[PDB]
């Protein structure tokens, strides 16, 4: 009897017979570096764990035809023939239709994707009733299958079948569409417990939160589950995002005995319990409900699970997010937390006398930037191994080179890290700049960088753009100058504002002045000397005669330019500190 | 009218230009008279 | 029927009835449905909700208010295409008046069915869809009105537009009429009421206005200042005054 | 000048800093404020004087400072706190 | 009436100039006021006699003996005809109907050609390369 209202969390989800075999499948949107939208198999939850953070869509706002016609020349319950603004969660962008066709077999049937200008009428989508029982202007359907018709190409969100995989494309043909209510937004209350939500497990005394090891040593040991205090609580990888089993209205509130999915934001890896060894983390494709379902627990003891199996909506509001004292228990053999810095989290039946629970809310901005960072390390080690593999053998002629994708996503992180305008109010201004340096750290705690670094070195190994082109074909060859510059630009951004980046690269310095004669990355070794020099005084104290020298031939081989005469005076005063020497 | 751009849009990814360059020049057979048969 | 009559067809609009068939067929079947209704006849109106008997029942009220529904939709869509010229022709006057008098002629109707305490009939239209058709009709008289008050030679359209809202708000008042202080049909207004907030408030503005205008006449200064009357105030003077 | 200490106060800094001019203007906004009839008229003219010296920020300036002291015991705290 | 029993003599170069269509089409032909009047619904059961003539073949040909390529064009062309009579008059394009021909065209691709179509993709040109294949050939252009 419920009625989908503004601004409430909603899935686009279709129906497949496949091969004689039912499928469901949800649209989805990477929507960072990947601006195509694709299908995300949401069947089969016990075998492999849905990703709904890249597929719930909220719906902003809702304009009759004429309304915004007008709009256009120039919480409320959606009608048939309204025009919808449809907006991804996790990246904020928002459903359209892009001009481009991917599929040249689809005539007259453009791709449907993710754009920011948010004025075209291509970015609105029209709702009809898709059953004939209903009619044009009765309230919206709720848990049923609809029409979407974009409303300048005048296309339906045909699916189209894929013989690999089903994917999404506006066309002129009928596609069923059925709705999830994930979320109402108005009920949902602060300070609560929220299904679908990041958080931090802190402990109440020793506040040591569930980390794992960072990109230091390799993901096989980083598998491993810990309590690490300190600076370590502020880091991306302390963050566990929680996935309710049930696919409709996984934004409803956690209630005790509910069991719930443990992933890890920074690798992406779901926790599970092996009873022969501790949680360990493991992919989705071998993520099982019966080892990765956990529930929390008011008491230590166990007691008989007689709560209800599925409350729609919200529900009650159990479990407070306000540090509620909660214990995780494993549904298949029922153990509890043990604890006994660098403290093994044991998992064993007796438990401790202390084992309570604090969660804290974390930031989305957090959220959105630890995903961000899982998104780039996948798809640089991708890069940087197919890379590798071209450049050492021959045995593979097919590469997992995405020069496209890589380009974009650079595009991207590089406006992401873009410095605030200085234009701006004084306390705006002083927020983008506190969010700007959150960001850095963030990405030198996970060590971004020194990927960065690598890929960069990986790309310096070729000797010439049409060296690279000739090795990896002609498209490469071409974008490899840009992509060695959106590097250059994008390390110059990770490292500038902040003293301790600088400080960190300041031993990564010299790799730098033994490249500074490229030729063709001068400008951007420059640029990223200048603004470490700036910054870092650390930095500047090992620079060296050799150093300079290199810096002076530069000069006098590329001709005059003002640039490394700035940087000269950064060398000469720093600080109001001048180096005699 | 900009539902006639989207009417003029839907026709030119109908039917490519070329393609009309081709008609427009598959040309016709001088006849002794030639039965109409043919373009 | 406008791009015809700009490019000059011989029938010059002759048969204007593709807007509007047969508005005297659907006022006379209105009105024999009222007619019906009318002495608060309790036995028929509950057979007309529900036709105890008969294998199989047609709800004769819910049908009404779809057709009020769709009758408030179109006239809409015609608010809407005339809201940007500002100017309204006589076309356009002979399409408002009889959407006007339809209009009438099924409030009155659903006033006579909810007449006298009709409890069976009150909840149903408390649970159709008449909130929607309401606020509507709410929203269209508030503009219609709005640009109406400028033009002086659509007084006979403004004037039924006042009518038609003098039944609606009677209509409300007939669905209040068995009204308790903890009335759920009281809970359904004032929701329609927060919903039409806006509407509501240029409609009570718009009477304000004059209902001020008619004190403002009267005031003693105000009349020595036109000595011969007959509005002797010159635009200007009377703005000043 | 009310803007430029609420400015400075937002302005992101581990440890509120010492500021002589921020002690000197503090100190003489604090002092610039301060038998019915009289008693009235003495009260209307203290609150003229904290409505001057306060619908341009005042009481936004000092939650910033107090805010930025963060917890810190110190002269301009001190100062901050007669100002409010 | 006429639209509902147009697909009787068709397919009959004798019936060129007579035909329930034939009359329907001169009916509207040349008369704005006729073309305004026209009416979406029976427009678009001319267009679902459209798809199932550019679905299906004629029997009659196969029968004679004329070659099966899945789709009728003679039907299809008169079709178009009376669509063209709806939609061109006096010189000048009715936007009325234009639209809703569009629509319902882009709605059902299954009334073009089967080389126009996505399906096949063989493409205009090539559709009309493979007409002039068949006038070569006599067994293309069968009995």
């Amino acid at each position: 009897i419920q009625f989908l209202r503004t601004d409430d969390e909603v899935v686009l989800q279709c129906t497949a017979t496949i091969h004689k075999e039912q499928q469901k499948l949800c649209l989805a949107a990477e929507g960072f570096g990947n601006r195509l939208c694709f299908l995300e198999s949401t069947s089969n939850s016990k075998n492999v764990p849905p990703d709904l953070s890249i597929c719930t869509f909220v719906l902003e706002q809702s304009l009759s035809v004429r309304a915004l016609q007008e709009m256009l020349a120039n919480h409320r319950t959606l009608l048939y023939g309204h025009a919808i603004l449809l907006r991804h969660s996790y990246s904020g962008m928002y459903l359209c239709c892009l001009s481009t066709s991917r599929s040249s077999t689809d005539k007259l049937a453009f791709d449907v994707g993710l754009q920011e200008d948010t004025t075209g009428e291509a970015c609105w989508w029209t709702i009809h009733p898709a059953s004939k029982q209903r009619s044009e202007g009765e309230k919206v359907r709720v848990g049923d299958d609809l029409i979407l018709v974009s409303v300048s190409s005048e296309r339906y969100l045909h699916l189209s079948y894929g013989n690999s995989s089903w994917h999404v494309d506006a066309a002129f043909q009928q596609t069923l569409w059925s709705v999830a209510p994930i979320s109402s937004g108005s009920e949902a209350a602060q300070g609560y417990l929220i299904g679908g939500d990041v958080l931090r497990l802190l402990h109440g005394h020793m506040d040591e939160c569930l980390t794992v090891p960072s990109g230091e040593h390799g993901e096989e040991q980083r598998r491993t589950v810990h309590y690490e205090g300190g600076a370590v609580s502020v880091h991306a990888r302390s963050l566990w995002r929680l996935e309710t089993l049930r696919v409709a209205w996984s934004g409803s509130h956690i209630r005790w005995g509910q069991p719930f999915r443990l992933r890890h934001v920074t690798t992406g890896k779901y926790l599970s319990l092996m009873e022969d060894k501790n949680l360990l983390l493991m992919d989705k494709e071998k993520a099982d409900v019966k080892s990765t379902a956990f529930a929390f627990r008011s008491s230590k003891e166990k007691l008989d699970v007689g709560v209800r199996k599925e409350v729609d909506g919200m529900g009650t509001s159990e479990i407070k997010y306000g540090d509620s004292i909660c214990y995780i228990q494993h549904v298949d053999t029922g153990l509890w937390l043990t604890y006994q810095i660098q403290r093994k989290a044991i998992m064993h039946h007796e438990g401790h006398m202390d084992d309570g629970l604090n969660l804290s809310r974390s930031q989305h901005e957090e959220s959105r930037t630890a995903r961000v960072i899982r998104s780039t390390v996948f798809l640089f080690n991708r890069f940087i191994r197919g890379l590798d593999a071209l450049s050492k053998k021959v045995k593979l002629p097919t590469i997992d080179l995405p020069i496209e994708s890589v380009s974009l996503s650079l595009q991207d992180l590089i406006g992401y890290f873009h410095p605030p305008d200085e234009h701006l109010e004084h306390e705006d201004k002083q927020n983008r700049l506190r969010a700007l340096k959150n960001r850095q750290n963030l990405f030198q705690e996970e060590g971004m960088i020194n990927l960065v670094l690598e890929c960069i070195d990986r790309l310096h190994v070729y000797s010439s753009a049409a060296h690279f082109a000739d090795v990896a074909g002609r498209e490469a060859g071409e974008s490899w100058k840009s992509i060695l510059n959106s590097l250059y630009e994008l390390l110059a951004a990770l490292i500038r504002g902040n003293r301790k980046n600088c400080a960190q690269f300041s031993g990564s310095l010299d790799w730098l002045i033994s490249r500074l004669e490229r030729l063709e990355a001068s400008s951007g070794i420059l640029e990223v000397l200048h603004c470490v020099l700036v910054e870092s005084p650390e930095a500047l104290n090992i620079i060296k005669e050799g150093h300079i020298k290199s810096i002076i031939s530069l000069l006098d081989k590329h001709g005059r330019n003002h640039k490394v005469l700035d940087v000269l005076c950064s060398l000469c005063v720093c600080h109001g500190v001048a180096v005699r020497s | 009218k900009g539902e006639a751009i989207r009417i003029r849009s839907i026709l030119r990814s109908l039917i490519p230009l070329g393609d009309l360059v081709g008609v427009i020049s598959i040309a016709f057979q001088m006849p002794e008279p030639d039965m109409s048969a043919g373009f | 029927q406008n791009k015809a009559e700009g490019l000059g067809m011989v029938t010059e609009e002759g048969s204007g009835e593709k807007v509007l068939q047969d508005d005297e067929f659907t006022c006379d079947l209105f009105r024999f449905l009222q007619l019906l209704c009318e002495g608060h006849n309790s036995d028929f109106q509950n057979y007309l909700r529900t036709q105890t008997g008969n294998n199989t029942t047609v709800n004769i009220i819910i049908s009404t208010v779809d057709y009020l529904l769709r009758v408030q939709e179109s006239i809409s869509d015609f608010y809407w295409y005339y809201s940007g010229k500002d100017i309204i022709d006589e076309q356009g006057q002979r399409n408002f008046s009889k959407a006007i008098q339809v209009a009438k002629q099924v409030f009155n109707t659903l006033t006579e069915y909810i007449q006298g305490p009709c409890t069976g009939n009150q909840q149903s239209l408390a649970h159709s869809r008449l909130w929607d058709a309401v606020v509507g009709f709410l929203h269209v008289f508030a503009h219609m009105q709005m640009k109406l008050s400028q033009d002086s030679s659509q007084i006979e359209l403004l004037k039924e537009l006042m009518d038609l809202q003098k039944d609606m708000v009677v209509m409300l008042l007939s669905m209040l009429e068995g009204n308790v202080v903890n009335g759920t049909i009281g809970k359904q207004m004032v929701d329609m009421l927060v919903e039409s907030s806006n509407n509501v408030e240029m409609i009570l503005k718009f009477f304000d206005m004059f209902l001020k205008l008619k004190d403002l006449t009267s005031s003693d200064t105000f009349k020595e200042y036109d000595p011969d009357g007959k509005g002797v105030i010159s635009k200007r003077d009377f703005h000043k005054a | 000048l009310i803007l430029l200490f609420s400015r400075t106060a937002l302005t992101e800094k581990c440890k509120l800093e010492e500021d002589f001019l921020y002690m000197a203007y503090a100190d003489i906004m604090a002092k610039s404020c301060h038998s019915f009839e009289e008693k009235e008229m003495e009260k209307q003219k203290l609150l003229y004087q904290q409505a001057r010296l306060h619908d341009r920020g005042a009481a936004e300036m000092v939650l910033q400072t107090i805010s930025a002291s963060k917890g810190e015991t110190g002269p301009m705290v001190a100062a901050t706190l007669k100002l409010g | 009436y006429l639209l509902e029993n147009s697909s009787v003599g068709l397919a009959s170069p004798a019936m060129r100039g007579s035909t329930p269509l034939d009359v329907a089409a001169a009916s509207v032909m040349d008369n704005n006021e006729l073309a305004l009047a026209l009416r979406e619904p029976d427009l678009e059961k001319v267009v679902r006699y459209l798809a199932g003539c550019g679905l299906q073949s004629c029997q009659m040909l196969v029968s004679k003996g004329y070659p099966d390529i899945g789709w009728n064009p003679v039907e299809g062309e008169r079709y178009l005809d009376f669509l063209r009579f709806a939609v061109f008059c006096n010189g000048e394009s009715v936007e009325e109907n234009a639209n809703v021909v569009v629509r319902l065209l882009i709605r059902r691709p299954e009334c073009f050609g089967p080389a126009l179509r996505g399906e096949g993709g063989n493409g205009l040109l090539a559709a009309m390369e493979e007409a002039i294949k068949i006038a070569e050939d006599p067994s293309r252009d069968g009995p």
